[PDB]
């Protein structure tokens, strides 16, 4: 395993670690436009 | 007007202040809150206040229906709400309305109407 | 571009060598690039009034891997390193008194990290009962709209 | 013969709309008017609260807009002062100091909030290090809008505050109470 | 996140047919739906009450007479939560305005002394009747009177006589009325208890300091009123919020003197003389003890055992001897340090006089 | 053993031009240690800028100093032009110059005349603030606002000068030398001013460099550094002026430097008023600067560009830069980073008052409290800057 | 030179757990010796033993952390807080952030089972 | 130095009496907000929501929908003047010159909820100050 | 100028009634031609004397004893302020805005019942359902 727990030094709450979910993704190619620049980046929300 | 509160009581308000504006009673858009629903939800903050002195501007939807239609020879009317009195633009972007169709047609910015001479 | 071990030596060269008398310390700054393994990137800016030139010097760090302090050479780095610690969490080894300078005395978090929300986690109000400014969880009356 | 009735009047007008008609009423009105004359002609704020946006407040101490002509004097110390001017950003590292200075002031005391950053946090409303309004700490009587409010806005706000204290009831309320 | 510690659910429904949906986590921005009315929030107990109500977004209507005593309430909540009206018991429309849109009403009215415009009767009986008739007309779902401890319809004290008549009139017009009967309350900036024993140059008792009572922290009574405003089980009920420990006046004074490290001054001069000196002090414009209160110095607390208590609300009321330190440390003089000996040798190492 | 006595100068201090908790430790009168605490006014600018476009963020940089706005935004404009790789038109350069010097006057007035008032001389303050209030009419004429303005924007200037402004500037300029001289009469040759400013705050060249000090604090040690000459930016290369320098590094030399900068700035204002070239005041690339309205209301591409600049904003190339200026306080600077978006990725404001206050401990050791007041007055820290 | 303040320790990252053990123990000892000062300087409404209890709790929080660098970070942060507290930099609010428990019971319903959370929409 | 002080004793003071004599004001000045109308009586706002986007402080809050006559118009337009910094980017973005900033600065209040201006409070403010807005626009538009 | 000859000559120019009025309102004595009066009744003057420095040429004489600058009608609030040289009374016709609606000037009513109350022009975005029941035929 041996992945450091920076959550202890982050100074942030623990509720983010214990109750909250994230999603990692690429923004879908919009159908209203034909561009693709907003993609290629992996957002986290 | 007597408006029934949610808590079973009543809310008396005179007729001049229930109109949505001094020139129109009804609402001019589906999401608009009528003055009765406003009062009924907010009388705690209207109670000891004078309603004569609150802002009650006129509505434009009724003042623009009064404006006479304009006419043109051709399938186009150009609009630019320009003052013509002072310098600069002072109006709205140029817009060419098609007026071939039988009825009147209004600019999308200002509501001035145009017709094909008939 | 250098590594944290190379900071004191290269700074000695850039301060003492004749052709590179970079005696003034203009700034220290950290930057967060979470995509990297070493997310932080400490940046020294330097100046030479002698030759009329500036130069930069970049290292890298982590939330736990410290950086050597150049207070041994440039005394003005004291406050700038205290800032970079308080803002990003970087630890400047050898620093005589490293402590927060901007943020509130009991603040828990490092603001300019990209994981830290804009508004923070806390807010203060006056409690008439306790008669004390008390810290409570955040609740905004108009939420942040990013655009 | 213990009391067991009450001639308590209805329709007694409220203080805002209570006109005088008795000699005691004119007397208490005169005493209140003199006390309020005093409170108006001598309007001494405390030097605290002027952190950010102190330039526009100093311009009201300047020649073109003299505040001293109205009897305004800024004082180092709360204990001699009556008014507090929360200019500038009210940060979370500073709010307790503000409440200390406000509790140290001797009553009567007012508060006037100069600028947007002190009324609702203004520009830094969404920041981690800000109180989103000085209302959250202290009670505010007048809110000057602006960022930075013009010297004229500050003078007008003081002229609204003088009006508040001038339509105040010190003894007439006791004659009601 | 914050919590709605006062509410058990988020969808509540009053007995007047209003639905009240909660919004938020329970902070400054949240709303409880409720709309209340507190007739003495300017005072000692009502201040703590509005603070507890408006901390969670409950709209609070606060009738006032002095504009300047109240301003310390606007702090207690977000914009639009605390709402103020100028009111007087001699004007009826003002009272209908204050109670119209309310789901809850709270009467904290009552002076510990008489005046020129208000005797004990007019303020504890007629004022209660006026408010009750308006609470009835508008059919407000809840009414929460507060009538003083030891209240009894006929008694040596006119205060307790009126307070008892205010009870029966409220409950004989508003049958669903809740009545609370707090015992002598104490806390920070109290009226006649700790600020007096800590500030007054000399105490006096027409009895000995022998009047027995059960005192209570005011924050807990405010917690009680909060836990009654929202619990609809408490209609047509009565409460005795007295406190675990029985304390004679002399016991309280000795604890006050111990904690203060200063010798409180008590005199114990007889009844008629003190009663006369109080009567003559009622002509100066500021509140002072009044002839009817030295009468209550001989009336210890009779507790009604038929009425509900703190333990019917899941509360654990606090003890005076613990809290007296927090409440009297400001007047603690703290003269100097103890036993300076065994410090000469340490002080001898430091430089005391520079040149 | 010297045991110390800790005192707070006070977060509620009338003298300071802002809020500062200064924790001093005294052995009688002499200061031996100093721990300037700050953050009582830190608003959190450097984080918020990361969520705002390059245009929406310009107002941030005007609130970083109660005075000296038009220079403080002149640094962001230069950074973002250096990234965008555009060139400002000549008239915009001369205007940015002229208003930069009007701003340096407006700062040196407040600074010198707050040093005075903290040292006790109430009068030069109120003799100078009127001059400031005549010079702020020029501000309200060009921008609309009296202090925080936003005139200078990336790509030049927001709107052109209104007619009949250079004339009024020339009038004020012909009359300003007299009022500066009236201030010099009270302060310069006086005994008490020298007693309070001669051999105080004395700092050496090598220390002033090691501590990051710039501006008059450095030019009082004997080093002729002025970014306006060693790295001209707007038009300081196309207009004559001289840089004063002083020995002894005291407060008196810094006061003399500041008065010299008043007069040299007056020389510059006269020159720029005598030669303001015609042309545009903003870049003619409507992909960076919003167009005129008589086009936005008549041409399509101009309305599109207006829409995008005032919704999404303009895309700066990826890169990074520290660019700096000779702000009246010292060497102000901005470290911007770009990622190809309309929003910055990082923006660190280097604030000269920061390093000044940081040196305050080295500078005050050995001096009595009145001298500490005079020291903070030499630096005339604006604590909104110090707290960033 | 810009000299260090009163109780400042130079940041020094130990290479071993056995030395940091000692440094942490000295920090704990200093907190305990200084707790009465933390009660005098901040106008506190409870016991010195309760302060020492909270200190023991805060040190038990990170008792089971075996990564050395994180321990060095924790120790440095704790020395920062000791310097903040013993020098009278913190005011009462920032200190009683560590003592929520001592303040009066916040209301009645503090959900601990599912159904109450559901009735309050917290599940 | 004392004599240089005395000569000022005999010179004209700079002071003006504010409520009876106001200080200089320019067409470019930025004070209170206002929503304008056309000479027809119709309002100029079309809910382009550019003022809502460029505003640094995010004070503005808008919500539109199709009006009964088939046009684009607002049902909500708010400004929190406690969030406003008075930058004038909102009078710059509007392509119809609806929202403006008046030279008015005399609009202090006793409450913070009188400063959460809504659409009706702005439309009346524009009906009131229209003559002043026309002066400022006739002498500011060419440069804007 | 702050000289006594100024106030004396001014009090000779404008009569003693106006002198006591000016002393009770402004605190100074000032004399100048009338330019006109607004809709609230406030009169606006202008001076030409050399003694009067910049920003003291134009002045006001309010009608109400409880004067406030909010009582000044628009146009004058801009002329009073040196925004223009021509008053609304003499400004030409084409420069006057056209109004399809009546004018109605209302000052800052703060501190009084007529203070502006804010409200939501919208209704709740999520409209709920009004119950109606059916039977199981
Ligand atoms: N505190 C205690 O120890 C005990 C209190 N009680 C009862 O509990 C309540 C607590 O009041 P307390 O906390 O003592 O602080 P106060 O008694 O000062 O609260 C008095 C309130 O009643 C209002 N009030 C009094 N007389 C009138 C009137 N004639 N017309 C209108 N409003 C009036 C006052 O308004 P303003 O302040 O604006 O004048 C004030 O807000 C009282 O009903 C008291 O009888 C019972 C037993 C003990
Ligand atoms: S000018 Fe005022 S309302 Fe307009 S965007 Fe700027 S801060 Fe917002
Ligand atoms: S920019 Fe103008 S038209 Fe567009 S929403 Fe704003 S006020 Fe309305
Ligand atoms: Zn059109």
């Amino acid at each position: 395993d041996n992945v450091p727990a920076h959550e202890i030094v982050s100074g942030a709450p623990a509720e983010l670690s214990r109750n909250r979910v994230v999603r990692i993704y690429q923004q879908a190619k919009p159908a209203t436009q034909s561009g693709e620049y907003g993609t290629f980046a992996w957002r986290l929300d | 007007k007597s408006i029934i509160s949610y808590n079973g009581n009543t809310i008396e308000i005179p007729e001049e202040y229930t109109k949505q504006a001094p020139n129109r009673d009804s609402t001019w858009a589906p999401a608009q809150a009528s003055k009765t629903e406003i009062y009924k939800n907010n009388m705690v903050r209207f109670e000891q206040k004078d309603l004569s002195k609150q802002p009650m501007p006129y509505a434009g939807i009724e003042l623009i229906a009064q404006q006479p239609v304009r006419f043109v020879h051709g399938n186009t009317a150009v609009c630019d709400g320009a003052n013509h009195n002072g310098p600069g633009a002072q109006g709205h972007p140029k817009i060419f309305i098609n007026v071939d169709a039988p009825g009147s047609h209004a600019c999308q910015y200002c509501g001035t109407r145009y017709e094909k001479e008939h | 571009h250098v590594a944290p071990s190379a900071v004191i030596p290269v700074t000695t060269f850039l301060r003492d060598n004749t052709s590179t008398q970079y005696k003034s310390i203009i700034d220290i700054t950290a930057v967060d690039y979470p995509s990297r393994e070493n997310r932080f990137e400490v940046v020294y800016n330097f100046l030479s009034v002698r030759h009329n030139s500036r130069i930069r010097l970049k290292t890298y760090a982590t939330e736990v891997t410290p950086v050597p302090s150049i207070t041994c050479l440039y005394e003005g780095a004291n406050w700038f390193e205290r800032e970079a610690y308080d803002m990003y969490g970087v630890f400047f080894e050898g620093h005589p008194d490293l402590r927060r300078i901007m943020t509130d005395y009991g603040f828990e978090g490092h603001p300019l990290r990209k994981d830290f929300p804009l508004t923070g986690y806390t807010e203060v109000r006056w409690d008439e009962e306790k008669r004390r400014v008390v810290y409570e969880p955040l609740e905004l009356t108009q939420a942040f709209r990013n655009f | 013969p213990r009391v067991s009735s009450s001639s308590m009047p209805t329709d007694f007008p409220l203080p805002s709309q209570q006109k005088p008609n008795s000699a005691v009423d004119y007397t208490l009105t005169t005493l209140d008017a003199v006390a309020n004359w005093a409170r108006q002609g001598s309007f001494w704020p405390v030097t605290f609260g002027l952190a950010c946006c102190a330039v526009e407040m100093m311009h009201v101490s300047a020649p073109r807009y003299d505040q001293d002509r109205l009897g305004i004097i800024f004082r180092a110390s709360p204990r001699q002062s009556d008014i507090m001017i929360v200019a500038g950003t009210l940060t979370n590292k500073m709010a307790p100091v503000l409440r200390q200075v406000y509790d140290q002031m001797p009553e009567p005391r007012w508060v006037i909030s100069m600028g947007s950053c002190a009324n609702g946090g203004g520009y830094y409303h969404f920041s981690y290090s800000v109180v989103r309004g000085c209302d959250r700490i202290v009670p505010v009587d007048v809110y000057v809008p602006g960022c930075p409010p013009t010297s004229e806005a500050l003078m007008y706000g003081v002229f609204q505050l003088q009006r508040k204290m001038r339509n105040t009831k010190i003894t007439r309320m006791w004659y009601r109470k | 996140m914050n919590s709605f510690e006062n509410l058990a659910q988020d969808v509540n429904i009053t007995r007047s047919g209003k639905t009240l949906i909660a919004k938020g986590t329970g902070g400054r921005s949240s709303r409880t739906g409720y709309t209340a009315t507190v007739f003495g929030a300017n005072g000692f107990l009502g201040s703590y009450l509005t603070a507890k109500l408006a901390k969670h977004g409950t709209t609070v209507v606060v009738p006032y007479r002095e504009e300047m005593a109240k301003r310390h309430l606007k702090v207690t909540g977000d914009l639009g939560v605390v709402n103020f009206l100028e009111m007087d018991l001699r004007n009826l429309e003002s009272i209908d305005e204050a109670v119209r849109h309310s789901d809850i009403v709270v009467n904290l009215i009552g002076r510990e002394y008489e005046t020129k415009n208000f005797n004990y009767y007019d303020v504890h009986v007629e004022g209660a009747r006026r408010i009750a008739e308006a609470v009835k007309k508008h059919n407000i779902a809840r009414y929460i009177h507060v009538s003083a401890f030891n209240a009894e319809i006929d008694s040596p004290s006119e205060f307790n006589h009126t307070k008892g008549l205010g009870e029966q009139v409220t409950k004989d017009i508003v049958p669903w009325a809740t009545i609370v009967r707090p015992a002598p309350m104490f806390g920070r900036e109290d009226k006649w208890f700790l600020d007096r024993m800590a500030r007054s140059p000399c105490l006096v008792s027409a009895n000995k300091f022998q009047e027995t009572s059960n005192p209570v922290h005011v924050i807990d009574v405010a917690a009680a009123l909060e836990r009654i405003c929202f619990d609809d089980s408490t209609v047509a009920q009565t409460f005795e919020l007295y406190g675990p420990q029985k304390f004679t006046q002399k016991q309280i004074i000795d604890m006050v003197s111990e904690t203060l490290r200063k010798e409180v001054r008590h005199i114990e001069l007889p009844k008629a003389l003190y009663q006369a000196y109080t009567k003559a002090t009622q002509a100066i414009w500021w509140p002072t003890y009044s002839p009817d209160q030295v009468e209550r110095q001989f009336l210890s607390q009779k507790i009604d055992p038929s009425a509900k208590t703190f333990n019917d609300l899941d509360l654990t009321p606090m003890e005076l001897p613990d809290l007296m330190f927090k409440l009297i440390r400001p007047y603690r003089v703290n003269t100097f340090q103890h036993d300076v000996s065994q410090l000469e040798n340490k002080e001898k190492t430091f430089v005391h006089i520079l040149d | 053993r010297i045991r110390a006595f800790t005192i707070n100068f006070g977060p509620q201090h009338p003298a300071a031009h802002g809020v500062l908790r200064l924790i001093l430790e005294l052995s009688g009168e002499e200061i031996i240690r100093s721990d300037p605490h700050v953050g009582l006014l830190h608003m959190g600018t450097e984080k918020l800028i990361e969520y705002k476009t390059y245009m929406q963020a310009l107002p941030y940089f005007d609130r970083l100093d109660y005075v000296s706005m038009m220079t403080n935004e002149q640094v962001f404009s230069l950074a973002v032009e250096k990234l965008l790789n555009v060139e400002v038109p000549l008239r915009g350069k001369y205007i940015r110059t002229m208003f930069g010097e009007i701003t340096r006057v407006l700062n040196h007035l407040m600074s010198v005349c707050s040093h005075a008032m903290d040292v006790g001389a109430l009068t030069p303050f109120l003799w100078g603030f009127e001059e400031r209030e005549k010079l702020m009419e020029f501000y309200e004429r060009v921008s609309g606002a009296r202090l925080h303005a936003a005139y200078v924007r990336p790509g030049g200037v927001s709107q052109d000068l209104p007619a009949g402004l250079l004339d009024d500037i020339y009038m004020w300029a012909t009359q300003f030398g007299d009022r500066l001289d009236e201030i010099e009469e009270l302060l310069t040759d006086n005994r008490i001013w020298k007693l309070r400013t001669v051999n105080i705050g004395t700092v050496t060249a090598q220390d002033a460099l090691n501590l990051g000090l710039s501006g008059p604090m450095l030019r009082g040690s004997g080093i002729p550094f002025d970014i306006r000459k060693n790295a001209p930016y707007d038009a300081y290369d196309k207009v004559d002026f001289d840089v004063p320098v002083g020995m002894n590094g005291d407060c008196y030399d810094r006061y003399l430097i500041r008065m010299a900068e008043f007069r040299q700035s007056l020389r510059i204002i006269e020159q720029c008023c005598n030669d303001m070239p015609a042309g545009a005041v903003k870049v003619e690339d409507f992909k960076i600067n919003s167009p005129p309205r008589n086009l936005m209301k008549e041409d399509m591409e101009a309305l599109i560009h207006h829409f995008l600049l005032y919704t999404k904003g303009y895309s700066v190339p990826p890169g990074e830069t520290y660019t700096a200026i000779e702000a009246p306080k010292g060497e102000m600077g901005v470290y911007v980073v770009s990622d190809g978006s309309e929003r910055p990725y990082k923006c660190k404001i280097r604030a000269p008052g920061f390093a000044h206050l940081g040196a305050f401990d080295h500078i005050a050791r050995g001096h009595f409290l009145p001298d500490a007041v005079a020291i903070i007055g030499t630096m005339d820290l604006v604590f909104g800057e110090v707290d960033r | 030179a810009i000299i260090a303040t009163a109780f400042a320790e130079t940041v020094k990252f130990s290479g071993s757990k056995q030395e940091l053990q000692k440094r942490t123990l000295a920090l704990y000892r200093q907190f305990l010796r200084g707790a009465p000062t933390f009660a005098d300087l901040y106008e506190v409404q409870f016991s010195i033993p309760t302060i020492r209890t909270k200190i023991r709790q805060e040190f038990e929080r990170h008792r089971f952390v075996d990564d050395l660098s994180i321990q060095n970070v924790l120790y440095a942060k704790g020395h920062m807080e000791y310097q903040e507290c013993i020098n009278f930099w913190k005011q009462q609010a920032q200190f009683l952030k560590y003592f929520p428990e001592e303040d009066d019971i916040q209301g009645r319903h503090q959900p601990s089972n599912f159904v109450d959370k559901f009735l309050k929409n917290r599940a | 130095g004392l004599y240089v002080v005395l000569e000022q004793f005999f010179r004209a003071p700079y002071t003006i009496y504010y409520p009876f004599e106001k200080g200089p004001v320019s067409p470019r000045f930025r004070g209170e907000h206002a929503l304008r109308r056309y000479p027809s009586g119709e309002e100029r706002c079309i809910a382009c929501k550019l003022c809502e986007a460029i505003c640094p402080a995010l004070a503005i809050t808008i919500d539109a929908e199709e009006r009964i006559d088939g046009s684009r118009r607002t049902t909500k337009y708010d400004i929190d003047m406690t969030k406003c910094i008075y930058c004038g980017y909102c009078q710059e973005s509007c392509p119809v010159d609806a929202i403006v900033e008046t030279p008015n600065v005399e609009y202090a209040t006793e409450t913070r909820e009188e400063l959460l201006y809504n659409k009706e409070k702005l439309l009346a403010n524009g009906d009131k100050w229209e003559l002043e807005l026309q002066y400022a626009l006739d002498a500011d538009a060419p440069y804007r | 100028s702050s000289s006594l000859y100024r106030v004396l000559r001014n009090a000779w120019e404008v009569g003693p009634r106006s002198y006591w009025k000016q002393l009770n309102s402004i605190g100074d004595t000032k004399s100048g031609r009338l330019v006109g009066t607004d809709i609230y009744g406030n009169k606006f003057y202008e001076t030409d004397h050399q003694d009067e420095i910049h920003l003291r040429t134009r002045y006001v004489e309010y009608k109400e004893k409880d004067y406030d600058m909010s009582q000044v009608e628009p146009g004058w609030h801009f002329w009073l302020g040196y925004g223009v040289d021509t008053a609304p009374c003499n400004t030409p016709k084409e420069k006057l805005p056209i109004r399809a609606y009546p004018y109605k000037f209302q000052p800052n009513y703060t501190g009084t019942p007529g203070a502006f109350v804010t409200y939501n022009t919208l209704k709740p975005k999520i409209s709920a359902w009004e119950p109606v029941t059916k039977q199981r035929s």
